[PDB]
């Protein structure tokens, strides 16, 4: 888990999406100091097994100056970076030729833009049309676009009035985690339900990606259920990348969830009859939805610690 | 989008 690490650079975000998973909003103030961010970015970028370092937020583009230094610190060190955005940007095809040339210096190799019923109301269809179409210019940047979508907002006549700009692009709806103002501002029954604690054969963690977050702690992945959990690999402000990758590959919880799966965890809380007290709920969008109510609190985390225990002792 | 360890990137 050593050859990626991701940034996340500031809460703010010129758009307040319902279903966002930091609550985002042009008057969050949750944020790491661009001086601590800079080292950050110096480090990963003289760091010698670090190959792809990931911006995100929040809106990355809104401070773009600052943007724009992180990723000339990075220049002279090659590294490959991956941005992501709601586009608001594109508004101007003018501003889109100057990003497009920036992030084509700049070694970006790929540029993923959200768009979807949810950040409708905060960017123009527009906007995403031109950075689609300019992207065509710059082949050698993987371009994605993002679609959140619920029951009732599954986001067809917004692919259908971004007209031809979405030819080959590659385009991926998915459905919502019940995170941030997804939990409050969005029905239950309009989120999807794929999974549930029935089949634990499926439910096993993708993967770890370490990301430094905007609340100053660093988790294992990227996933919007990682970030209301308790799961933080930091132990103290100034932690090297080494510490970091040591904790990740020596973390207990981790180890077990990769080894065994989630089934580990749902089975003990089963037998213990602990699935209404911790609110684990029966159906779920996604397997990080019950990554997400198993260890958001220390209570929960705690539980499983002298089962953790048994498990090094008859394993390791 | 692809596999959730990379969601928000
Ligand atoms: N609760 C949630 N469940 C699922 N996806 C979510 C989510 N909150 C945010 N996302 C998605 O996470 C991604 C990164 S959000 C931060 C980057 C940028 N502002 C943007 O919107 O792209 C977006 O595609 C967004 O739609
Ligand atoms: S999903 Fe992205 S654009 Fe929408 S409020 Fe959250 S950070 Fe901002
Ligand atoms: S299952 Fe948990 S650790 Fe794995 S990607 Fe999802 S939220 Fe992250």
């Amino acid at each position: 888990y050593n050859k990626t690490v991701s940034i996340n650079l500031d809460s703010r975000c010129n758009a307040s999406c319902d279903h966002c998973c930091f609550s985002s909003s042009p008057t969050s103030t949750t944020r790491m100091e661009k001086e601590y961010i800079r080292e950050l970015v110096t480090e990963f970028a003289k760091n010698k097994t670090i190959q792809v370092i990931s911006f995100t937020g929040g809106e990355v583009f809104l401070d773009y100056k600052f943007l724009k230094e992180l990723m000339e610190i990075i220049k002279p060190y090659e590294k490959q970076i991956t941005l992501i955005s709601n586009g608001f940007w594109g508004l101007s095809k003018k501003k889109v030729q100057e990003y497009f040339h920036d992030m084509n210096s700049l070694n970006v190799i790929a540029l993923t833009i959200s768009y979807d019923e949810y950040h409708a109301p905060f960017v123009k269809s527009s906007s995403i049309k031109n950075i689609l179409e300019h992207s065509r210019k710059y082949p050698d940047i993987d371009i994605s676009l993002n679609m959140a979508v619920t029951k009732d907002k599954m986001s067809n006549h917004i692919l259908e009035e971004l007209g031809d700009s979405i030819l080959g692009v590659k385009i991926t709806k998915f459905p919502m985690i019940s995170v941030g103002a997804a939990k409050t501002r969005i029905k239950q029954e309009n989120i999807h339900k794929f999974y549930s604690l029935e089949d634990e054969d499926s439910l096993h963690c993708p993967g770890y990606d370490i990301v430094y977050h905007h609340d100053g702690e660093i988790y294992p992945c990227a996933s919007p259920a990682i970030f209301e959990t308790k799961i933080t690999l930091r132990e103290e402000y100034n932690q090297s990348f080494e510490r970091t990758v040591e904790k990740l590959n020596s973390n207990l919880l981790l180890f077990i969830l990769r080894k065994e799966g989630f089934k580990w965890f749902l089975n003990i809380l089963k037998e213990n009859n602990k699935i209404e007290e911790f609110d684990i709920p029966y159906e779920f969008s996604s397997i990080c939805g019950v990554c997400g109510s198993l260890f958001n609190s220390a209570e929960k985390i705690n539980y499983f610690y002298p089962y953790m225990e048994k498990y090094y002792n008859e394993n390791f | 989008k692809s596999k959730e360890n990379r969601w928000i990137l």
